[PDB]
């Protein structure tokens, strides 16, 4: 088989500014008859895989003028030209020249924003929930740059630990932030012994810790 | 314009057989094209599995073509991925294509000995100018659910996060959406979660508290 090779997982990439994602071939794709069988996919976050550029350098039908293709018989290039925030997402290129057709890895683009805070919001377990002795309550950090951030629980001021679940989106195609949703999970009998259930958010653009809370 | 849908169960059994069904609308699968199978693992590595084309002539990766057959119904504009003997390492998103240019959407099949089960919806209720309300979508398996809000009419500002597998060895996520504070008590808020593995749509009205 033609083995298909990104070496880099992810590229950074300032808004407006220009990227290149690289690929290599283990064979040449060039045929005999000039064309170079290299494709380059996007993936979008939740999206199944779209053609951008074919036989190496050949935009495809709605694909902006802002990517380009390059390279010789073994080493490609996508050159995505002003990158805008809808670029994110995974590129892959693939070889049609022999099968069985194969990809490479693929390269994540990673949109490098200003920083932005999170918007913080909490929710208490619902009555519906509370019947089958179980209580999620939900702490939500909305649209906030760069990824990182502390999220800890309180309960009636005390630190909770092991009782609590993270789940991050991928960067955002339109305004490429992140956001971040923190489950904590007690039995019913242990949220009805306490009362103020507060989340705490750290974050580079909080230049002071924001905690969202409510009373049981 | 010519679309590709994929259909099959989400689950799958240790050593069975997995079939997807692709239903391709607007185009006649004898006319042109190679129609492919292709898969995605956890991971996000790409494999092209084969193609049957429009002759109905077949090629499959050497990776699988002992247990791989692809074959196809056009009284029905319809072809079919059966793969036989399914491990682990057959847990994937599925997709049908025609050429490189035209994708379904994906299928997730899990192999796995455990049950279908269906999601329990609870709301998060919002508790000004904008407000965030949302639905917990818990206890669910295998992937994947989706959810949509007032019927795909609010699409602007939803975040649907990464179900995470819990301890329970059943999924979890949320779904949250920014709306209006001023539309609290007037606009109904509902969200439509879909889980096809067990057939089951649930629709909860998110209500302040
Ligand atoms: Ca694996």
């Amino acid at each position: 088989d033609i083995v298909m090779t990104q070496a880099a997982p992810s590229v950074p990439v300032t808004p407006g500014e220009s990227v290149s994602i690289s690929c290599r071939s283990s064979k040449s794709l060039l045929h005999s008859n000039g064309n170079t069988y290299l494709y380059w996919f996007l993936q979008r976050p939740g999206q199944s895989p779209q053609l951008l550029i074919h036989r190496m350098s050949n935009l495809a039908s709605g694909v902006p003028d802002r990517f380009s293709g390059s390279g010789s018989g073994t080493a490609f290039t996508l050159r995505i030209s002003r990158v805008e925030a809808e670029d994110v997402g995974v590129y892959y290129c693939m070889q049609h020249l022999e099968y069985p057709y194969t990809f490479g890895g693929g390269t994540r683009l990673e949109v490098k924003r200003t920083v932005a805070a999170p918007s913080v919001f909490i929710f208490p377990p619902s009555d519906e929930q509370l019947k089958s002795g179980t209580a999620s309550v939900v702490c939500l950090l909305n649209n906030f740059y760069p990824r990182e951030a502390k999220v800890q629980w309180k309960v009636d001021n005390a630190l909770q630990s092991g009782n609590s679940q993270e789940s991050v989106t991928e960067q955002d195609s339109k305004d490429s932030t992140y956001s971040l949703s923190s489950t904590l999970t007690l039995s019913k009998a242990d949220y009805e012994k306490h009362k103020v259930y507060a989340c705490e958010v750290t974050h580079q653009g909080l230049s002071s810790p924001v905690t969202k809370s409510f009373n049981r | 314009d010519v679309q590709l849908q994929e259909s099959g169960p989400g689950l799958v059994k240790p050593s069975q057989s997995l079939s997807l069904t692709c239903s391709v609308t607007d185009y006649s699968i004898t006319s042109g094209y190679y129609w492919n199978w292709i898969r995605q693992f956890p991971g996000n590595k790409l494999e092209w599995m084969g193609y049957i084309s429009y002759d109905g002539s077949n090629n499959y990766n050497p990776s699988l073509k002992n247990r791989i057959s692809i074959t196809r119904d056009p009284s029905k504009d319809q072809f079919f991925l059966n793969l036989n003997s399914v491990t682990t390492e057959d847990t994937a998103t599925y997709y049908c294509t025609r050429g490189s240019l035209v994708w379904g959407q994906g299928t997730l099949v899990t192999v796995s000995a455990a049950s279908t089960k269906g999601p329990s919806v609870f709301p998060l209720a919002p508790s000004g100018g904008t407000a965030a309300l949302g639905c917990l979508v818990k206890d669910y398996f295998p992937e994947p659910v989706t959810v949509s809000w007032n019927s795909g009419a609010l699409t602007s500002g939803v975040h649907t996060f990464p179900a995470v597998l819990q301890s329970s060895g059943l999924y979890s996520l949320s779904s949250v959406v920014t709306v209006p504070s001023s539309s609290l008590g007037t606009q109904t808020y509902i969200c439509n979660v879909n889980h096809k593995p067990s057939n089951t749509k649930v629709d909860k009205k998110v209500e302040p508290k």
